[PDB]
C-alpha cells in the first residue's frame, strides 16, 4: 500500500524549516493524478515556498498553492494524457518550506496534518487508489 | 443533486474530475461516467467544455477558489 509521509523536523523560532512529502511503496501501475493538502496553524508556522521533489520529471505536471491566512498548503500532479511520465517509483514528491513564528517557544510541537477532503490519489481518470496510508508531520521548536 | 466540477458524480470535486475534463477536451474519452457530467463540467459557464474548465477544477482542488465562474452573477 502506498504510504504518504509528511516529514518531521525541528527548528528555532524565526527559522525556515523543510518538510518533505515522501511516497513509499508506490504502486507499480503508477499514479496518474493526485492532490495533497496539508493543514497547519498559521499563528505557529507559515508557508515560505513549496519545491518540486525528485519524483517530478516535468514541472508542467506539478502545481502548488498555499494560503497563510486559513492555513493550508496544496500540491497537484497530473500525468500527461499519453502516460509518458507517471509516478511509479518511490521518493520525495515535494518539499514544503515553513517559516517558524518569531514568537515560537522552545518545547512547542506543531502539527502538519493531511486534509482528507482535498487529498486523493488516482491510477487513472476513474480509478482511485483507495488504501493509501498517511503519516502526519511534526515541527519541534528547539533552542 | 449535482455539484459543479464533479464530472464523475461521486459527490466531491477532486483532481480526477480535472483530469477527466482535460482528457475529454483532448479527445481521449468521449463522455463522462455520470449523467450530469456535462453540466458539471462547464465550470467557466461559456456553453462548451474547454481546456480552461480543467484548469478551474484544478484551482478548486488547490483551494484558489470556492466559486466557479458559472456560479457567479
Ligand atoms: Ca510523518
Ligand atoms: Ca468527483
Ligand atoms: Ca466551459
Amino acid at each position: 500500500m502506498l504510504q504518504v509521509d509528511i516529514g518531521s523536523t525541528s527548528g528555532k523560532a524565526g527559522s525556515v524549516v523543510s518538510v518533505p512529502i515522501t511516497f513509499t511503496n508506490v504502486p507499480k501501475s503508477g499514479i496518474y493524478a493526485l492532490s495533497f493538502r496539508t493543514n497547519f496553524d498559521p499563528q505557529k508556522v507559515t508557508v515560505a515556498s513549496i519545491d518540486a521533489g525528485s519524483l517530478i520529471e516535468n514541472a508542467s505536471d506539478f502545481t502548488t498553492y498555499y494560503n497563510n491566512e486559513n492555513g493550508f498548503a496544496s500540491m497537484t500532479f497530473e500525468a500527461p494524457v499519453d502516460r509518458a511520465r507517471i509516478i511509479d517509483s518511490d521518493g520525495v514528491f515535494a518539499t514544503i518550506n515553513f517559516k517558524v513564528s518569531d514568537s515560537a517557544k522552545v518545547g512547542e510541537l506543531y502539527n502538519i496534518t493531511t486534509n482528507s477532503a482535498y487529498t486523493s490519489f488516482y491510477y487513472s481518470g476513474t480509478d482511485e487508489i483507495k488504501n493509501v496510508v498517511y503519516n502526519d508531520g511534526k515541527i519541534e521548536v528547539i533552542a | 443533486k449535482f455539484i459543479y466540477g464533479d464530472v464523475d458524480g461521486n459527490g466531491s470535486v477532486r483532481i480526477n474530475d480535472a483530469v477527466l475534463i482535460r482528457d475529454y477536451v483532448l479527445g481521449k474519452i468521449n463522455e463522462f461516467p455520470y449523467e450530469y457530467g456535462m453540466l458539471a463540467a462547464d465550470v467557466d459557464g461559456n456553453g462548451s467544455i474547454k481546456s480552461i474548465d480543467a484548469v478551474l477544477v484544478r484551482d478548486y482542488v488547490l483551494g484558489k477558489i470556492f466559486l466557479f465562474p458559472v456560479e457567479e452573477k
